[PDB]
């Protein structure tokens, strides 16, 4: 609901953190990534900057 | 895993092809 551009992404292992100014995301798949099971969740709301 | 679960429930059918053939009778000749 808020058009947030994506600036920083840090891959660990099974999750990819997406960081945009007011909203942060986790990209986790389970098993293979494989598009159908790609998933995203809005975890935190803290502020990052350019 | 909503996308993976639902796509597994799609299950389209293969429907292999099937064809038949023509027939001719012939005639019997008199005189």
């Amino acid at each position: 609901n808020r058009i947030a551009i994506l600036k920083y992404a840090v891959p660990f292992s099974e999750e990819l953190l997406i960081w945009s100014d007011e909203a942060q995301f986790v990209l986790t798949a389970s098993g293979t990534l494989t598009s159908k099971s790609v998933e995203l969740n809005l975890t935190t709301q803290f502020d990052v900057q350019d | 895993k909503m996308d993976t679960n639902q796509i597994r429930a799609v299950e389209p059918a293969p429907l292999t092809q099937e064809v038949s053939s023509v027939e001719f009778g012939g005639s019997s000749d008199e005189t």
